């Protein structure tokens, strides 16, 4: 009948005349976004050095302490803290809640539940616009390689110090740290993730060139091809079956994929169960399942050990291993 | 620094409550399909 | 026979199967 | 051709027997593609196989050993032999093929062939894009893995002292020629290999997330609830509204695509150059003009002992797989560093 | 011509090379390259 | 069977031919449960007869006998294995239950009834009979509560199960007085997961856990009789789906969260899945080496409360956040670990100086000791030690492999969830096959999106 | 026109295979078991990869007299 | 290892946990079988 | 003691109230958006 409170305010946020669909999962993902968008942003900018490594040395992470856009970096929670809930008003005051890496914990917590309900806010779209529903799980593989980095690797490893740094050279140290205790390059897990991401960009250059190789004649040489296209019309853009000949005799005539939604179903379906895959590597990981160990593995009739390239590998990932953690540890093994 | 958790706790709190008395309020009915 | 399908598929196949022999062989060399 | 009497030679002749439709199309390309690619392709499974890597490099890097998939690779020369192709009748193998395959020359074998194999790619994809009177936006899509490999296993080595520090053509080789360049030329760091991570992440994401929007936005068309079925490829309307899939898109993230041509000119143009630029920085690199430090940050590091980054961090890092990979990876320079002057952290 | 069944000769080639695969997997841990 | 013609659905999809068919959907069903029966015997059968004696069971790569000797078969004192029998018994049982499960599967698949409403309108049920659907959902949890009281009889009368915090090294134990307040219980399940809280995860005695069982399988019988003598309600007819896609799709979630949370047992907890069977925990060998290197230096004549490391801080002993004495260096972050061998060293004020001096324990060392050089962390190879570690331990921890699988299903499973709501979603709003193409909702709405 | 349906399913096809398939696969067999690939490619036997001359890798060091660096550093 | 009276049958002991594998296998050979319809 | 803290990390709190007056509220949020969706019914 539609004059209650809660309908004027339900029928706003399920609405889609939004410029911007927020509905159900958009009431939730909305203010935890902006929440860790004000603090990302805040602590990029000025927040003060962080002590990542438990052992009373800060890394300094923000432009005002001179950084520039390739260094800063949001610094992890301290190694202190471990996996412990670690809030503002945990913290005796804002400074040493900076000081041990609260503003990670507190962005890291919001970017979860971030993603995980613009996943649902994707699903409810699709439900709302009497779309399939499946976008959603398309995206649950970059919100799966997310936990894995910022949540999964820290309750695996058991601090939230493991985790991903918000910034660029501290994802580069994340993957220099991770390659040298786990050996992720030689992980089946990481192969198969890396070949999502070639075949992806494969699979995108050979779409976006069999498409673009059979648009229909429709503008002069003079403007833009796009402008063969209107919005909304209902013929088809290009030549499917010319492109389906094309690519037959280019590779296989018969595995060719004679059908459109084949193709994109292909196209949907390769990096994102790759990237399931290698998000679960990072997650198998986690729990210390590591990569292929193959060091020392060929020797010869007296048992002298041959080296290889997974021992060049090796030598590599001692190198890495020696300087991770210059001063953190105490003990010969590490099993932290 | 309490103050901060109680509030913190509220805005959390109510907008939990949005999100499931919004699923609870009829969700499944407003697909756009016949039925 | 000896058609351009016969040439392409032979090519591939006959040191396929030689080599999976001769991996096979070297599979059970202990050392 | 063109009203003109036009007399059959001997040229148009063999033209009409390759330009032919049959099992594997072959053209005058295959008379380059077919030999280069299958020279390549079988000297690469034949060195993985029985070649070993104990003279060039000192590791064992064949199936014959006791090496597995992974770990097995056609190898480089050594880097006394520098730039030199490795004839199997040049001045090293003089002839001996036995020697040839010890001296590192199948992998110059395999470089050459696989690159002149990539030629012979290329050309193929022209010619029957001529012959089905299609663009060649595919070669010019796939002048991008030509780039990558020109620069990678061309360029890069001919700008070092030789063929030893190119990749060698192997899984744990190429992860090893990656872990060299995040040591040595802080790979990383470098703004073009930057653009390249972005193309090819931006690339997956555009697969990804346009074969899932077509088949989120598809037509009925159906009576089955199999989708795949209700597609005829002899047909002149679409499959997929682009108006939900433009109306989703726009209200989720706030813009979205309207045109499909640029759609799919964008899902080519994000790889292809990401891959160029990736490929500038590893001819920069060859040079060893490298985006390796910044000064202002290592100054004020050096002179403030409290001062450190996740990117100093990486520094440390780097030069901790430079000491320690150096001997056993560059056995040329026979470094016999003793393990006091070694770089380490604490314990460990 | 078309007497033997398209997926018993299918059945059988990957019967033999999941064989092939194991005997890789089982010559991993004897023989060379098994680290002992 | 079926075909793509008569169903509309594709033979990679060819289980959904059998939404609707209720014996095929029951025998498919029971074949499955024949199957999981048929795996938990024939793993079974196998670690018995892979078995060593000499060896504690997490260094042979063992995941259902140590399962079975948390429930105090075939072990004694100390963890250490008497009989292999029990273990066995349970290995041929579940076989031969797998054999009749089996026959009812594929008879049930094969000949048995297409449709079970016709012939056995007890058995027979339609997705939208909520009275039927709420009936079979009492009876399962009927049964649920039944084998969680099963499992509270093992505790009480049968012998009891495995206490790892028993006194001496931990011994099988008849629970006595399991802990039936109801704070207690559910405020492990209004518990924060995070460190030192740790949701569910951080129960820590046999107590509570027995106690935990009692609850949860009064609470089961007593939903099983509510929902066979009731229907859902208004409210939930108008939220819930009721299609057996989404009956799955719920399911699904469930089951994901259920292997997330078994992912997190297997990792941390130490209570129901003790050491002594499943080797340490990830805080457990980290913790001990520190022990252990503080007890050797100890005994090289050195003293451990002085002695700052590297950075000031503490080579052995430092102070939590919270005011504590723990183990020093990295372990730091491991602080909140408890186990057998460090809770009669701590103190108030967490580990105690002259405890540490005085009151050590040979068995608490040599325990500490073998969880040092059994630390979860493998290869995948099942090469034990770092990734830069030689081929030459052939060790990895069962925690590791289950809390890795598990992870790894759970997350798979939340997708299936993913996919199955959508699906359900979809399918009751009746676009579940793509758009109308000439009622399309987007076409009929306003412009500038 | 063979659509690798009808020479797949023929028996043609299979007995004119049962014994070339087998053969390469035996010839492959018997390549590395007596030595051949050894002899031919030049690897190393497990016994061999070291003389007494030398107790470390090989370096070629050399370029235009690499040919007989090669055949003094190898095993004879 | 097995009871000393099932000691000879250890070897069919060995090759079961595979079986469950070799069912979803199976499913995939009669699907063949039929057609793949 | 230098200075004053919630010191409520720990411990295992339900829901992680250290004060009564943070499940009253929570509690008074849930109540009053239950008691608007119960007002707000009998629609649609
Ligand atoms: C609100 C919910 C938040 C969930 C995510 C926050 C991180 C939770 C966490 O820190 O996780 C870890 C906790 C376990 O906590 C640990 O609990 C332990 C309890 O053991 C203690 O007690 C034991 C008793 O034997 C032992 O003695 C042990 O040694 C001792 O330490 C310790 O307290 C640790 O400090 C503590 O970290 O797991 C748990 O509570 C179980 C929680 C479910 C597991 C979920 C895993 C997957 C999560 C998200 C995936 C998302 C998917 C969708 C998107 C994609
Ligand atoms: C396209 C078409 C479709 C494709 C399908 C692809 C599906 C699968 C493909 C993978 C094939 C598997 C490889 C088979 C070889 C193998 O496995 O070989 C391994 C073993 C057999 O080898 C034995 O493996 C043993 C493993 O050690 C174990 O026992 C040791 C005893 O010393 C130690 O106790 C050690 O801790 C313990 O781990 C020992 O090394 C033995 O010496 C050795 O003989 O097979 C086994 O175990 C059986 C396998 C059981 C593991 C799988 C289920 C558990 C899943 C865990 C997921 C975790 C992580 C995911 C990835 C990351
Ligand atoms: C697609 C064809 C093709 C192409 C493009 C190449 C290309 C190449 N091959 Mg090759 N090869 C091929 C096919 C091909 N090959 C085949 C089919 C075989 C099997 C027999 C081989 C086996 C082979 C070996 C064993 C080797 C190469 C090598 C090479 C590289 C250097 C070769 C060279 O420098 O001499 C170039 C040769 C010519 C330019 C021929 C020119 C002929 C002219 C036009 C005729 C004039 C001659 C006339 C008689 C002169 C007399 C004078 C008189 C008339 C007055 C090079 C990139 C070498 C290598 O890999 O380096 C590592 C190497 O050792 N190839
Ligand atoms: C847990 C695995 C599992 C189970 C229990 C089932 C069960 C079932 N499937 Mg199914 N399927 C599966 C996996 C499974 N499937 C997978 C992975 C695929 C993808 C390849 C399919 C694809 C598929 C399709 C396309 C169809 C089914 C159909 C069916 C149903 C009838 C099959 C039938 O009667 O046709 C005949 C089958 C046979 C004659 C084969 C007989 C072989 C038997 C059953 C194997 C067991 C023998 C065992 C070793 C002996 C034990 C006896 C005793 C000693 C214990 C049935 C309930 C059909 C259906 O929907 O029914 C309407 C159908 O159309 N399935
Ligand atoms: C998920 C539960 C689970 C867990 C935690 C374990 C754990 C373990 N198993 Mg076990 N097992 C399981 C299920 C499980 N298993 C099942 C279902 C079977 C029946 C096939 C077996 C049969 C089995 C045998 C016969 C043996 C073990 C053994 C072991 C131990 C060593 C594992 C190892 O090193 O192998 C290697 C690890 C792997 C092979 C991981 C493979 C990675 C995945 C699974 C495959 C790749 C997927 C691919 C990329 C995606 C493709 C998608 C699609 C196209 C299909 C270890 C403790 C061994 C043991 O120690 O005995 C005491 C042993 O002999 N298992
Ligand atoms: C796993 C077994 C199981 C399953 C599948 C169901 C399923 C269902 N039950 Mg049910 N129930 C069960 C066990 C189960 N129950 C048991 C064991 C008991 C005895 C205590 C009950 C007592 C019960 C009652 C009294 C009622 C139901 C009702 C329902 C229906 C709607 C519930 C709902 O809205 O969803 C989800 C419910 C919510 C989202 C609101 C519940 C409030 C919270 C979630 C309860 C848990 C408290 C806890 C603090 C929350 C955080 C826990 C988390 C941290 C782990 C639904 C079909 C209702 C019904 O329709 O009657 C027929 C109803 O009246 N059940
Ligand atoms: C109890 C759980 C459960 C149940 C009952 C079902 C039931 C059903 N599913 Mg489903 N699904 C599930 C979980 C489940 N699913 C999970 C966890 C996923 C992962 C995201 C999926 C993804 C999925 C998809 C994409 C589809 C279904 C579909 C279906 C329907 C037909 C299934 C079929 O015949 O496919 C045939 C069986 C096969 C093709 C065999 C699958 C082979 C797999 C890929 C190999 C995996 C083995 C490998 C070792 C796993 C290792 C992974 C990792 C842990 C190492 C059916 C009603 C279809 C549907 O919606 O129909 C309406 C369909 O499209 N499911
Ligand atoms: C999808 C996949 C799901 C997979 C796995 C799910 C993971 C975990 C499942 C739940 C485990 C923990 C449940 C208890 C939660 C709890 O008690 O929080 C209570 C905790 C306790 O909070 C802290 O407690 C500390 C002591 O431990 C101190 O007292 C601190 O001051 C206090 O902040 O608060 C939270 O962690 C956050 C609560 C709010 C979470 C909002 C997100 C919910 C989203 C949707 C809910 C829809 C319905
Ligand atoms: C439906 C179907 C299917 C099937 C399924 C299933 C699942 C089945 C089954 C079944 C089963 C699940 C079975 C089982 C069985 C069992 C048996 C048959 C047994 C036995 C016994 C014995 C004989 C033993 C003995 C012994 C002992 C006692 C001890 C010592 C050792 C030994 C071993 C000697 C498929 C998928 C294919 C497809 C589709 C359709
Ligand atoms: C993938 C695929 C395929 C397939 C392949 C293959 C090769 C498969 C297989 C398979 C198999 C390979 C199967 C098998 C099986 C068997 C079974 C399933 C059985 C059984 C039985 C049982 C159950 C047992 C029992 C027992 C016991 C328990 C104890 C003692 C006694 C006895 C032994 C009796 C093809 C290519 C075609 C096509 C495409 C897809
Ligand atoms: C045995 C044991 C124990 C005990 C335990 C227990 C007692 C548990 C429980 C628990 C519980 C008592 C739970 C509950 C729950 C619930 C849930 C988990 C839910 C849900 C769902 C959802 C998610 C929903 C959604 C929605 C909404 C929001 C509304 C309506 C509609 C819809 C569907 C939309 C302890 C730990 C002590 C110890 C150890 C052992
Ligand atoms: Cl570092
Ligand atoms: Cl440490
Ligand atoms: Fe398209
Ligand atoms: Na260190």
């Amino acid at each position: 009948e539609n004059t209650s409170l809660w309908a004027r305010f339900c029928e706003w946020i399920t609405s889609t005349e939004n410029r911007l669909y927020i509905g159900w999962f958009g009431v939730i993902m909305i203010p935890t976004l902006l929440t860790a968008i004000s603090v990302y942003i805040i602590a990029f900018i000025a927040a003060p050095p962080v002590d990542i490594d438990g052992i009373r040395e800060p890394v300094s992470g923000s432009l005002l302490y001179g950084n520039n856009i390739i260094t800063g970096a949001v610094v992890p929670t301290s190694n202190a803290i471990g996996l412990h809930f670690y809030p503002i008003w945990e913290a005796a005051s804002l400074d040493e809640w900076l000081y041990n890496g609260g503003p990670y914990q507190l962005v890291v917590c919001h970017f979860f539940l971030g993603v995980c309900c613009y996943m649902g806010r994707e699903w409810e779209l699709s439900y709302r616009l009497g779309m399939r529903p499946w976008i959603a799980v398309a995206y649950s593989a970059p919100v799966a390689a997310a936990t894995a980095v910022f949540i999964i690797y820290p309750i695996g490893q058991g601090s939230f110090s493991d985790g991903m740094p918000l910034g660029i050279s501290g994802t580069f140290n994340f993957m220099i740290v991770f390659q040298a205790e786990h050996n992720i390059l030689m992980h089946p897990f990481h192969m198969f993730g890396v070949a999502g991401v070639f075949g992806g960009s494969l699979f995108s250059a050979m779409h976006g060139s069999l498409v673009t190789s059979s648009l229909i004649r429709e503008t002069t040489e003079n403007e833009s091809a796009n402008a063969g296209y209107k919005f909304g019309q209902e013929e088809e853009t290009y030549n499917i079956v010319a492109a389906h000949g094309y690519f037959g005799r280019l590779i296989f005539q018969y595995a060719s994929f004679n059908n459109s939604r084949s193709l994109h179903f292909f196209l949907a379906v390769w990096p994102v169960v790759c990237i399931w895959l290698t998000a679960l590597g990072i997650s198998t990981m986690a729990f210390n399942l590591n990569g292929f160990n193959f060091n020392q593995s060929v020797v010869d009739s007296n048992g002298r050990v041959l080296n290889t390239w997974a021992d060049i590998i090796n030598r590599a990932n001692l190198g890495m291993e020696v300087m991770h953690e210059r001063n953190a540890h105490n003990f010969p093994l590490d099993l932290a | 620094m309490l103050t901060l958790k109680i509030f913190v706790y509220t805005v959390v709190t109510f907008f939990v409550g949005l999100f499931i008395f919004g699923f609870l309020s009829n969700d499944p009915s407003r697909n756009p399909g016949k039925g | 026979i000896f058609t351009v399908r016969w040439l392409a598929i032979h090519a591939i196949a006959v040191p396929t199967i030689f080599f999976l022999g001769a991996i096979t062989a070297m599979q059970f060399i202990q050392r | 051709i063109g009203t003109y009497q036009e007399k059959r030679t001997w040229f148009d002749d063999a033209d009409d027997w390759l330009r032919q439709d049959r099992f594997v199309f072959v053209g005058w390309s295959g008379l380059l593609l077919l030999p280069c690619a299958y020279f390549a392709v079988g000297g690469w499974l034949t060195g993985c196989t029985f070649v070993t890597s104990w003279y060039t490099h000192g590791l064992a890097s064949s199936y014959i050993e006791g090496c597995n998939f992974l770990t097995a690779a056609v190898s480089t020369p050594a880097n006394s032999l520098g730039h030199s192709l490795l004839f199997v009748w040049g001045p090293e193998a003089q002839g001996d093929l036995t020697r040839w395959f010890q001296l590192g020359g199948l992998w110059a074998f395999v470089a050459l062939h696989g690159a002149f194999g990539l030629i012979g790619f290329m050309l193929r994809q022209f010619e029957i894009a001529r012959s089905v009177n299609l663009r060649p936006y595919n070669a010019i899509a796939f002048s991008a893995p030509i780039a990558v490999f020109v620069s990678v296993f061309l360029i890069y080595p001919l700008g070092q002292s030789g063929w030893f520090f190119a990749p060698s053509f192997g899984v744990a080789s190429i992860f090893r020629f990656i872990l060299f360049f995040q040591g040595f030329h802080n790979w990383t760091l470098n703004p073009f290999h930057m653009m390249g991570v972005a193309g090819v992440l931006g690339a997956a994401l555009l697969c990804a997330i346009h074969g899932a929007t077509v088949e989120n936005t598809l037509f009925e068309d159906g009576d089955g609830a199999n989708t795949f079925r209700a597609f005829n490829p002899t047909q002149a309307e679409e499959t997929y509204s682009m108006v939900t899939a433009n109306r989703f898109w726009s209200q989720i993230f706030g813009v979205a695509f309207s045109n499909k041509r640029w759609l799919h000119f964008f899902m080519l143009f994000v790889p292809v150059t990401g891959l160029w630029m990736s490929a500038l920085g590893v001819v920069g690199l060859a040079l060893n003009l490298r985006a390796y430090d910044f000064v202002s940050q290592e100054i004020r590091a050096a002179e403030d002992p409290e001062f450190e980054t996740f990117y100093t961090k990486n520094i440390l890092l780097n030069e901790g797989i430079r000491a320690w990979m150096a001997a056993q990876d560059q056995p040329h320079e026979k470094l016999t560093l003793p393990e006091e002057v070694l770089p380490r952290g604490n314990a460990l | 011509i078309g007497r033997i069944p398209l997926w018993l000769v299918g059945t059988v080639v990957g019967l033999l090379a999941i064989g092939l695969l194991a005997i890789f997997f089982y010559g991993s841990y004897v023989g060379l390259g098994s680290s002992l | 069977g079926r075909d793509q013609e008569t169903t509309g659905f594709a033979w990679w999809a060819g289980n959904a031919r059998l939404i609707n068919l209720s014996g095929k959907l029951l025998g498919a069903h029971v074949a499955h449960a024949g199957l999981i029966v048929f795996w938990a015997g024939a793993m079974n059968l196998f670690e018995v007869s892979h078995f060593v004696p000499e060896k504690p069971m997490y260094e042979q790569g063992l995941i259902l006998l140590p399962h079975i000797a948390t429930l105090g078969y075939g072990v004694g004192p100390g963890g250490e294995v008497l009989d292999t029998f029990p273990y066995f018994v349970s290995g041929v049982l579940h076989l031969i239950s797998s054999a009749v499960l089996g026959f009812g599967g594929v008879y049930h698949s094969l000949i048995g009834p297409e449709t079970l409403e016709e012939s056995y309108p007890f058995f027979g049920y339609v997705w939208k009979d909520k009275n039927k659907m709420t009936n079979i959902l009492g009876y399962h949890l009927i049964i649920l509560g039944c084998g969680a009281w099963l499992l509270v009889l093992k505790a009480l009368y049968f012998g009891g199960v495995y206490d790892t915090w028993a006194p001496g090294g931990g011994d099988v134990r008849i629970i006595s007085n399991p802990t039936t307040n109801a704070a207690i219980i559910f405020g492990y399940i209004v518990k924060s997961p995070f460190g030192g809280d740790g949701w569910i995860v951080s129960v820590d005695n046999l107590e509570d856990i027995i106690g935990g069982h009692i609850w949860i399988g009064t609470l089961c019988i007593l939903g099983g009789i509510w929902h066979i003598y009731t229907t859902p309600w208004p409210w939930a007819r108008r939220a819930f789906v009721w299609s057996g896609e989404a009956y799955l799709s719920y399911s699904l979630a469930a089951v994901s969260l259920m292997g997330f949370t078994a992912c997190c047992f297997a990792w941390f907890n130490n209570t129901a899945y003790p050491s002594e069977f499943y080797g340490p925990t990830g805080p457990e060998a980290s913790q001990a080496q520190a022990f252990t290197f503080l007890v050797r230096d100890q005994r090289l004549g050195a003293n451990v409360a002085s002695a700052q490391g590297p950075t000031g801080l503490g080579k052995y002993l430092m102070r939590s956040p919270t005011g504590e004495i723990i183990f020093g260096g990295e372990t730091m972050r491991f602080w909140d670990f408890r186990g057998p061998w460090v809770e009669p060293l701590r103190g108030p004020s967490g580990l105690d100086l002259v405890k540490l001096k005085n009151d050590i324990q040979p068995w608490q060392e040599r325990r500490a000791a073998e969880y040092m050089t059994h630390a979860p962390l493998g290869s995948l190879n099942s090469v034990g030690g770092v990734a830069t570690e030689i081929n030459a331990v052939n060790f990895v921890s069962p925690r590791s492999w289950l809390a890795t699988s598990h992870f790894c299903l759970g997350f798979f499973f939340f997708v299936g969830h993913l996919w199955h709501a959508g699906r359900a979603r979809a399918a009751a709003a009746g676009f579940e096959k793509g758009i109308d193409r000439v009622d399309e909702p987007v076409l009929s709405m306003r412009p500038l999106d | 026109e063979r659509p690798f349906s009808d020479i797949l399913t023929s028996i043609r096809y299979w007995v004119i295979h049962s014994i070339t398939v087998p053969s390469l696969f035996i010839a492959g067999w018997l390549f590395v078991s007596t030595g051949l690939a050894y002899d031919v490619f030049g690897s190393p036997r497990p016994n061999e990869y070291f003389t007494e001359d030398r107790q470390d890798a090989p370096l070629i060091t050399d370029r235009f007299n690499a040919l007989e660096q090669v055949k003094k550093l190898s095993a004879q | 290892k097995l009871p000393e009276a099932y000691a000879p049958f250890s070897p069919i002991v060995d090759v079961l946990p595979i079986i469950p594998v070799l069912f979803i296998l199976l499913a995939f050979v009669w699907q063949a079988s039929v057609s793949f319809r | 003691l230098v200075d004053d803290r919630m010191n409520g990390d720990g411990t295992g709190l339900p829901f992680g109230v250290n004060d009564g007056i943070l499940g009253w509220v929570i509690a008074g949020t849930l109540g009053t958006i239950w008691a608007i969706y119960f007002v707000s019914q009998k629609d649609l």
